[PDB]
């Protein structure tokens, strides 16, 4: 049961998102970023939003930056619950998963 | 002060110009162009022979220390003879800066592999080979990474069709998943969106 | 003295001052084989001499680490070893030469 | 007309790598057929190997033959390590695909395509 | 042609083939191959079914969206037969049983139901009627099922004079009751063969060829009114066939003779089974009725199909009858059977 | 070190494209014509490469437009007529080039609308 | 232009004219550019379109009820820069971004006018002129269109 | 309204209906043709013409921001009504 | 935490497991907790701040052994530090508009779309052609919950992107799975996969 | 600012008082008993479960669910075949055809949403200038065949009439945020 | 909330926490599910004057990148000033 080599074969969920993005506008392409790290949705949208804003040379207004940091940190708590409890679920501790998925 | 236009800064653009001249003086054998965008991002465009030396100096030099390979990727521009632009995005934690190093390739001109410089690149170079068919010399394990086994073609090349050439279904006669030429009940509808009026006078090209 | 460096796998160096004096001097010697016109030599000698002076100037490890501005003095020793490694490779690469080959006319023109 | 070589310096030095790849593919058919429990014969498998090597019989640029050899080694490896499956190996045999007639009249009766 | 049936595309699933077939019996062994061939080329297929929906699930993935239409029917009710053949330009009859039940005997399945379908197809205005029968169908036949098939052919051609009649020999495939029937004799230690199997000749045909020629008859102009003989390319004595099968499964072959009347009496016991009989008297008879020689009847090759040898495709049927020790044995390890030109 | 390859570049065997769509396809190298409903000329600068139209038919279920052509929506963009030809050449597509149609220079003159004795005297503003 | 409106008043509305079965007029969209008037006068030689009224009430048209029938009349649809003059046969059927443009030739006559054929989902939508200086310039006959 | 064809199939408000011999009628066997029975053309014709005094009248469809973009209709052509291009309401001038 | 942090069966399954040294963390392309688990002091919210992250106060948890247990403690302590940030956002939330007051990029309000001719036009172009982005390229990265999440975006001047490369933090983490699993049992590979925080939507794309 | 999660080596001395505490921790499994306590406390908490389908999870008026075509209060269709929902649809899920009606109106003869291409992004709801296409609040419309999820115009108008009472009130509760 | 005071003591002690103060379930402290209408504010460019677009247009301020070097004693520099070492948290340096 000792591991000598690990050979991850990925690509079983390659869907050509980067090629599909090329046939979309900068708004039509936004929902693809929700489905990348599909546990960290609004954080992905922000990464895409900041890129286009840099290229557009525009600035989001003061309140929307606080909304984006507010939901940016809700998503982190979302992402860390999934990471921590599903990690504990693999190790064999299944109860914490049910406590935090209510949250 | 304009509440809609992005704050411009000043010092960072001056700093990255100084370092861009720095890099060009030291590696004159490889550097072909140095530019800094209005976003304030430094770009070094090198001859492909210079890849390994250029990323080695930028990694190990004391006034650089770009030790993280943020990512490596290619862009396909068919109008160019060397249609593949290879892009390295590097990160310096010591100086809290970023730098982009670009070289080029064609279909039959492989690049050297930087796996000896950044282990991070191992899978990134597999992805360039898979998606664009850019071979890398001295890669420890160059093989497809993202496409299906026995997939023919390089689907991120601009001339590769969006839906590809083959599709899969289960065939109960032979009792397995088979590949067949692609036919779509509904074709992907191409939209002509470009406006016929020029939006950016600053990027207008001479009509020569 | 330090209990730990705070980086996993970076071992505390008991005698950083001597260790750094070695590495910089080893680096200044290998630099003497470059052409006098090579920018890598001119610049890397400023950096090494700047950092060699500070070692001779500050006997205290904690006060030295603030002068060098490179993190724990174990990181600085590591970075000095990386620098000396590069000076060997640069000598064979000979990057000071003229440009190997210019790109086609519109290699870097964007947008097309 | 001068260009960097990949591996071979001209077509003859590249055919050496081709025959060496054909040898390896030839030695591996009896295993692929045995391990993957394919429903073909070795002779039928080996013929298919030969058919794929002759699909690229017109290539002459040495750099191109380098990249066909490079790909063929990748294909050989995907099969020896059983990263491919029955479905993947059996795709070479196009068993479910009716083949389009190559005569004008049959094409003319069948649709607008040339 | 009506504008909605002109064939477009390139004969893929999303194409239009111009065929709108109601296949009666698509839920059986040959049915899934007929629907798949029709479905893969882009044909509308109407599938009347009497079974549970669970039993027609494997057919759902045989056509693009919309190309398969499942209908409930009861063979006793005429009005349901009209409901299905109403919109077709071809009707294919594959109804059949290898045994008799309480509610349907060989006359019902092989005579009345085919005539009911053909009678409704003629009234509905269907261009083609493809009816499957048997190679050894004949009124002077020992087998009770094989006489009814002979009657059924004639009923069908009385009410649909231009019906196309397909006569396959024994069909062998993954779900057949032919090679899987003999491979299953191993459960009884020995293989009872009437006259030791040396008087019976068989010319079995692969199911995909039968189905591929049935579909080719849905579009061949020179098929209306003909009778076809679909047969394999090789004739074998039953003994050599049954011996070859056990060679393909690597089981121990211990053949012994058994007089037809003792063999016929055993088949009656297994026919008492309330479920699907393992064998029957009629199935034992048919196994030993020898294939007729092919004399003046167009065959598979006249419908553009090249018969597949029993050697290419046996291992896909028989590998599951092996033990672990022989699962991986390749086709070549088995000596091929011996053919006979009579 | 360089080698001599005395043959034109062909990469067809590396692109993984079925034989069907290399030998029977004709590409059209051209500059798009200005859309005549608008006056802008910004879509008339670059060269395009498009493939010959293939059959579309109506889906039986919904009436959508079905296709068996994988290259129907392929549109490459190039800066020069020569770059587009080279790309088609190294790919084996038979090409067909059309020369750029520029608007010929015209003589305008507001003062011509009031000519003392020429037919260019307009009768209304 | 700008991205805002600071116009807080009521808008004008002009009654439409019926000038034949080919060209639909919705003149509230007219920007009084007089391209139609100049085209008709100097390309078709049909001095029947003009401007009546004056000031903000000025309206293009024919005053009386005349049909703008001419073998070249359909070209006002192209040169009208807005939706004031649009094609009745084509009306409401497609949007520009949808359509695929195939650059073809016209065979209704022997002049061989260069045209563009818009198609959408395998169907012909409208014929448009393609510019060719030495043949049809930027016009086509109504039969072609 | 929901006319019925000679074949017995209901005709949708867009006038579509499979022919007699169209095989595609088989999809409705043991099922039904989804048809919307409130023909908007028939419903809009039932509304009365609103009479107004001025010669130019603005329609936004009602509900303000819950309607359609606000447009104006001329009412001079005193022989036909003015029709809203969005909602289809009709207007006519009082005198 | 009462169930995991001090539990001896949790510590045994996670302590000394998947140890990654700092210098190998950097050379493998790791980021986020895979960096800060090994002692490296890096957090893009701190070092290259975006939005209003340079106005909210919070601490970055650092590890000392770079194994599965330290990463677990860093993630648990980050959830507490996100709570620290959320409290500040709720009190410092300001009034104002929500999309940039520039209707050639961000569509106008529906009320204006149905009243102003400039607003309707801009609505029509934004929801059909979209806005044009000036030609150029950018590499934007954020401290996503898994680590540096980067977009390399190429604009050709039109309303559609030319190139869009996504830098998935989990892509390089998965490539370090082989390295982190030297001398471990199959039941540890299960733990090492979990500690890297793997979602394959980003890795594969 | 940074903090240490797993640093504590400010080593103290093992008193006999403290060593006996470490041993009782190890021998008596005290921290493992604390974990048993936490799951015991949860046993006597009220479960978070709701009694579906008799109880439903909360939703907001913005909820993006099944599509529908709306009308004006007079019964006229709102959709004017502008095709903006079609130009924005990220999934190319909407197909539209139009022509002049019998009364001359601009109206669609076709309007399809392939609900298996749709990503339920709600972008069509934003693009529509007359609130014709909306995503209603229905989410319980799973079918037994793929073909039933290809909605044509009749089906979508029927959903509009079915759900209008509830759609209209959700727009009334939310249009001021738009 | 409905739990008897005996079970509250039992589960407070078993957990070692005061659960009653911080319940996982939600009761009345949630917001009302029907709120009054909003009245959202406009932006800084909703002025009627002194608001020409060309003076607040960001997309048009972008320029092509500066070309520092191309094919068309000096002190050494770093890409930026060295990063400052982070300070240890005063709130809780050692969790
Ligand atoms: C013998 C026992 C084993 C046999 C099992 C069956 C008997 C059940 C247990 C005894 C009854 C206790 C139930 C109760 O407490 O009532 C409260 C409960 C309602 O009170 P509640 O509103 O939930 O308030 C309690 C708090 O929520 C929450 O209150 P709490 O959590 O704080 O606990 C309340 C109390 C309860 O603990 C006790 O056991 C007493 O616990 C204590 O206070 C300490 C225990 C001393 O009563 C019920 O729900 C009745 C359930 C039974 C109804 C049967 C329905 C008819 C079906 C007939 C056909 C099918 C029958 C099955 C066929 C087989
Ligand atoms: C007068 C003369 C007196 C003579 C008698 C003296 C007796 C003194 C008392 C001795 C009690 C011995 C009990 C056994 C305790 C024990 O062995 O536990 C230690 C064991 C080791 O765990 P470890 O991770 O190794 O930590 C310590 C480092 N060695 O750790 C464990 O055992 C953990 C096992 C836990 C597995 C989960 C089981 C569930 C526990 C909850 C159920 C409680 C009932
Ligand atoms: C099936 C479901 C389980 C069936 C059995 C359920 C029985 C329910 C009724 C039990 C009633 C128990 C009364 C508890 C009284 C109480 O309030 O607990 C307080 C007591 C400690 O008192 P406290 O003030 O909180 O702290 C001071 C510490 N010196 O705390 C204590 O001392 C309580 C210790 C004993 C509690 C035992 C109850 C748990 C029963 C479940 C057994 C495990 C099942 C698995
Ligand atoms: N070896 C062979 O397979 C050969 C077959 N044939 C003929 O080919 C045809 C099909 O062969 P095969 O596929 O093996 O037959 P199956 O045993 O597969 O049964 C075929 C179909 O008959 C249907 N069926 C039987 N009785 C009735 C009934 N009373 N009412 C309605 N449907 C009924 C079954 O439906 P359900 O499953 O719901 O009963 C089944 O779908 C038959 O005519 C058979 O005689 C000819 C020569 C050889
Ligand atoms: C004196 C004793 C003499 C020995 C007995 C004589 C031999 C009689 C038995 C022969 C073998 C019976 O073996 C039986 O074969 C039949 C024929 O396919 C199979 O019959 C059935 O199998 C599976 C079951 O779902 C179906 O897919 C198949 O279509 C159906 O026919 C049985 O699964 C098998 O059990
Ligand atoms: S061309 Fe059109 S916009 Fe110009 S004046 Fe004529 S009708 Fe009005
Ligand atoms: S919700 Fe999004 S994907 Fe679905 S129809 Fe509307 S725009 Fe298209
Ligand atoms: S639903 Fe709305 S956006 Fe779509 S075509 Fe109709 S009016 Fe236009
Ligand atoms: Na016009
Ligand atoms: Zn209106």
């Amino acid at each position: 049961e000792m591991v000598r080599k690990c050979d991850p074969h990925i690509g079983l969920l390659h869907r050509g998102t980067e090629k599909l993005i090329e046939y979309k506008t900068y708004l039509q392409a936004l929902p693809y970023f929700d489905r990348l790290d599909y546990v960290s949705m609004m954080c992905n949208e922000q990464a895409y939003s900041i890129a286009v804003e840099k290229l557009l040379n525009i600035q989001p207004p003061p309140r929307a930056q606080w909304i984006r940091v507010l939901f940016g940190e809700i998503t982190r708590i979302l992402n860390h619950i999934m990471a921590v409890t599903t990690h504990a679920l693999d190790i064999g501790a299944m109860t914490p998963f049910f406590w935090m998925f209510e949250e | 002060k304009r509440p809609t236009v992005r704050p411009r800064s000043d010092v960072t653009h001056k700093q990255l110009s100084a370092f861009g001249e720095y890099v060009a003086e030291i590696l004159p054998k490889y550097v072909q162009q140095v530019q800094v965008s209005c976003l304030d991002e430094l770009e070094i465009c090198i001859h492909p022979d210079g890849v390994i030396p250029t990323l080695t100096f930028l990694r190990d030099h004391t006034n650089a220390q770009f030790k993280s390979l943020a990512d490596l990727t290619a862009v396909d521009v068919p109008t160019r003879q060397n249609r593949f632009e290879i892009v390295y995005n590097l990160l310096s934690l010591r100086f809290n800066s970023r730098i982009r190093v670009k070289t080029y390739a064609d279909e039959l001109t492989p690049i050297d592999s930087i796996v000896s410089v950044h282990i991070a690149a191992n899978w990134y170079e597999r992805e360039v080979w898979d998606m664009f068919g850019v071979f890398f010399f001295n890669h420890p394990d160059l093989r497809r990474i993202l496409t299906d086994y026995g997939f023919e073609g390089h689907p991120f090349r601009k001339d590769f069709p969006l839906t590809g050439y083959v599709e899969l279904r289960y065939d109960d006669e032979v009792k397995r998943v088979v590949a067949e030429p692609v036919e779509l009940a509904q074709e992907f509808r191409k939209f002509d969106l470009n406006s016929p009026w020029e939006a950016f006078p600053a990027y207008r090209q001479p009509p020569e | 003295l330090k209990k730990t460096t705070g980086l996993v796998g970076l071992a505390v160096c008991d005698t950083p001052h001597e260790r750094l004096t070695i590495l910089y001097t080893k680096t200044l010697d290998i630099l003497k084989h470059f052409p006098k016109h090579a920018a890598y030599r001119k610049y890397t000698e400023q950096i090494t001499n700047e950092k060699l002076d500070m070692v001779k100037a500050e006997p205290d490890v904690k006060k030295l680490e603030a002068l060098l501005q490179g993190g724990e003095v174990e990181e600085v020793i590591l970075q000095a070893e990386k620098e000396l490694s590069l000076a060997r490779k640069m000598l064979k690469w000979k990057p000071w030469e003229p440009l190997v080959e210019e790109p086609p006319a519109n290699q870097w023109k964007w947008p097309i | 007309t001068s260009v960097k070589p990949i591996f071979s310096r001209d077509l003859n030095e590249a055919k050496r790598r081709v025959r060496e790849l054909y040898r390896a593919w030839y030695r591996e058919v009896p295993n692929t057929v045995h391990l993957m429990q394919l429903d073909i014969t070795v002779k039928q498998g080996r013929d298919k190997v030969r058919e794929m090597f002759m699909k690229n019989a017109h290539v002459t640029d040495p750099r191109v033959v380098d990249l066909l050899v490079i790909k063929g080694k990748m294909e050989l490896q995907e099969t020896i390590k059983v990263w491919k499956q029955r479905t993947h190996v059996m795709r070479f045999f196009h068993e479910t695909e009716t083949p389009r007639p190559k005569d004008f009249l049959s094409k003319f009766y069948m649709g607008h395509d040339p | 042609l009506h504008h909605a049936v002109i064939p477009h595309g390139k004969g893929g699933r999303s194409s239009v083939s111009g065929v709108v077939a109601t296949v009666f019996g698509a839920t059986g062994f040959l049915g899934r191959y007929v629907v798949n061939h029709l479905g893969r080329m882009g044909s509308q297929v109407i599938i009347p079914y009497r079974c549970d929906v669970y039993d027609i699930m494997h057919l759902r993935l045989m056509g693009d969206l919309g190309q398969l239409t499942f209908l409930e029917w009861d063979a006793r009710d005429k009005d349901s037969i009209r409901k299905a053949v109403q919109h077709s330009n071809v009707v294919i009859n594959l109804i059949g049983r290898e045994w008799e039940t309480r509610n349907f005997d060989f006359e019902d399945v092989f005579v009345n139901i085919p005539r009911a379908i053909a009678q409704a197809s003629k009234e509905a205005g269907v261009e083609r009627f493809i009816h499957v029968s048997h190679l050894n169908a004949s009124m002077k036949s020992s087998s009770k099922s094989l006489r009814s098939k002979a009657v059924g052919e004639k009923e069908v051609r009385s009410v649909f004079p231009e019906a196309i009649i397909i006569r396959p020999s024994d069909i062998f495939g993954r779900e057949d009751r032919f090679l899987n029937h003999f491979a299953n004799y191993r459960w009884f230690l020995a293989v009872p063969l009437v006259s030791l199997g040396f008087k019976t000749v068989k010319q079995p045909v692969y199911v995909a060829d039968v189905s591929k020629g049935i579909v080719n008859a849905t579009k061949d102009p020179d098929a209306v009114g003909k009778t076809f003989a679909f047969t394999g390319p090789n004739r074998y004595l039953l003994f050599h066939l049954v011996k070859y099968i056990f060679g393909m499964t690597h089981r121990t072959f211990i053949p012994y003779p058994l007089p037809l009347f003792v063999y016929s009496w055993i088949g009656k016991l297994f026919g008492l089974s309330p479920f699907e009989p393992w064998t029957t008297k009629d199935k034992v008879e048919r196994i030993h009725i020898s294939d007729v020689m092919p004399t003046d009847l167009p065959g598979l090759e006249d419908l553009g199909v090249q018969p597949t040898p029993l050697e290419l495709k046996s291992i896909e049927v028989l590998r599951r009858h092996r033990t672990y020790r022989w699962l991986s044995s390749e086709i070549e390890e088995t000596k091929p059977a011996k053919t006979v030109n009579y | 070190q360089l080698i001599t390859v005395d043959e034109k570049l062909d990469i067809t065997t590396l692109t993984g494209v079925p034989e069907e769509h290399i030998k029977t396809r004709k590409v059209r190298i051209f500059v798009p014509a200005r859309n005549n409903m608008q006056s802008g000329v910004n879509n008339t600068k670059k060269w395009k490469m498009e493939f010959d139209t293939r059959e579309r038919w109506e889906n039986p279920l919904m009436g959508w437009a079905s296709t068996a052509d994988p290259l129907s929506n392929m549109v490459l963009t190039f800066s020069a007529k020569e770059d587009a030809i080279a790309f088609a050449e190294k790919n084996g597509w038979s090409y067909d080039v059309e020369e750029k149609k520029v608007p010929k220079p015209k003589s305008k003159s507001y003062g011509a609308n009031f000519s003392w004795n020429k037919r260019t005297r307009v009768s209304t503003k | 232009g700008s991205d805002r409106s600071r116009f807080l008043e009521g808008k004008r509305a002009v009654e439409d004219k019926n000038i034949g079965p080919l060209v639909k007029t919705i003149m509230t969209r007219c920007i009084q550019c007089t391209r139609c008037i100049r085209f008709a006068s100097e390309i078709a030689g049909v001095d029947d379109l003009g401007t009546t009224g004056r000031g903000n009430d000025m309206q293009v048209g024919t005053y009386i009820e005349k049909m703008f029938m001419s073998e070249l009349s359909g070209n006002v649809i192209d040169i009208c820069p807005v939706g004031a003059l649009t094609s009745k046969p084509y009306a409401f059927t497609a949007r520009p971004w949808e359509t695929r443009k195939t650059e073809s030739i016209d065979v209704m006559d022997a002049v061989g006018s260069n045209i563009v054929v818009s198609t959408r989902t395998g169907e012909v939508m409208r014929i448009l002129p393609r510019m060719h200086e030495d043949i049809n310039e930027e016009w086509i006959s109504d039969k072609t269109r | 309204g929901v006319q019925v064809s000679p074949s017995g199939e209901k005709i949708t408000h867009t006038g579509q209906v499979y022919d007699e011999k169209d095989y595609r009628r088989v999809r409705f066997v043991d099922r039904q043709k989804e048809v919307n029975e409130n023909f908007a053309i028939d419903l809009i014709a039932q509304q009365p013409v609103n009479e107004v005094e001025h010669r130019i009248i603005a329609c936004d469809g009602g509900g303000g921001a819950l309607g359609h973009p606000k447009v104006y209709i001329n009412l001079d052509k005193e022989t036909k009504t003015g029709t809203c291009g969005y909602c289809g309401l009709q207007f006519k001038q009082h005198h | 935490e009462e169930m995991l942090t001090n539990n001896r069966i949790w510590r045994n399954r996670t302590v000394d497991i998947g140890v990654v040294t700092a210098e190998d963390a950097l050379n493998y392309g790791f980021s986020g907790v895979m960096l800060r688990g090994s002692g490296i002091q890096w957090d893009l919210r701190k070092t290259q701040p975006y939005d209003v992250y340079d106005q909210v106060e919070f601490d970055v948890p650092i590890g000392s052994r770079g194994d599965c247990y330290d990463r677990y403690l860093c993630r648990v302590e980050e959830m507490r530090q996100s709570l620290r940030i959320i409290e500040q956002c709720l009190n410092k939330m300001p009034p104002g508009e929500i999309k940039v007051d520039d209707a050639k990029v961000s569509p106008p309000k529906r009320a204006e779309m149905k009243t102003s001719m400039e607003s309707l036009i801009h609505h029509f172009k934004l929801y059909t052609e979209g806005y044009q982005v000036p030609p150029g390229a950018t590499y934007t990265a954020i401290e996503a919950p898994k680590g540096e999440f980067g977009v390399y975006l190429v604009s050709d001047g039109s309303s559609r992107p030319y190139r869009c490369k996504i830098k998935a933090p989990g892509f390089a983490h998965l490539a370090g799975l082989d390295k982190m699993s030297k001398g471990h049992m199959l039941a540890d590979v299960v733990a090492i996969i979990g500690t890297q925080d793997i979602v394959f939507g980003e890795i594969d794309r | 600012t940074y903090k240490y999660v797993n640093k504590k080596e400010q080593e103290s001395e093992v008193d006999m008082k403290s060593a006996t505490d470490n041993a009782a921790r190890i021998l008596m499994w005290t921290e493992l008993i604390r974990g048993l306590g936490m799951t015991l406390s949860y046993l006597f908490r009220e479960p978070a479960t709701i009694n579906y389908p008799f109880e439903k999870g909360p939703l907001s008026p913005r909820f993006r669910g099944e599509h529908a075509l709306r009308r004006y209060p007079s019964g006229e269709e709102r959709c004017i075949a502008c095709k903006l929902c079609e130009a924005i649809c990220p999934a190319q899920a909407i197909t539209i055809e139009a022509e002049p009606r019998a009364d001359g109106s601009r109206r669609t003869t076709r309007y399809d949403i392939d609900m298996t291409k749709c990503i339920y992004c709600g972008f069509c709801q934003e693009a529509c200038p007359v609130d014709a296409i909306v995503e209603g609040p229905n989410f319980e419309f799973s079918t037994e065949t793929h073909e039933e999820l290809l909605y044509n115009k009749e089906k979508l108008l029927n959903n509009g009439d079915k759900w209008e009472a509830e759609i209209a009130a959700n727009i009334q509760a939310d249009y001021l945020y738009r | 909330a409905s739990a008897t005071r005996v079970i509250q003591k039992l589960r407070n002690w078993a957990s070692g926490q005061d659960l009653q103060a911080k319940l996982q379930l939600r009761y009345q402290e949630i917001a009302k599910r029907t709120q009054p209408p909003p009245k959202l504010p406009v932006g800084p460019s909703h002025k009627l004057s002194n608001n020409y677009y060309c003076t607040r247009d960001g997309r048009r301020e972008v320029v092509p990148p500066s070309i520092i070097m191309s094919s068309q004693e000096k002190k050494a520099v770093t890409p930026a000033p060295p990063m400052k070492r982070w300070e240890l948290s005063k709130d809780q340096p050692y969790l």
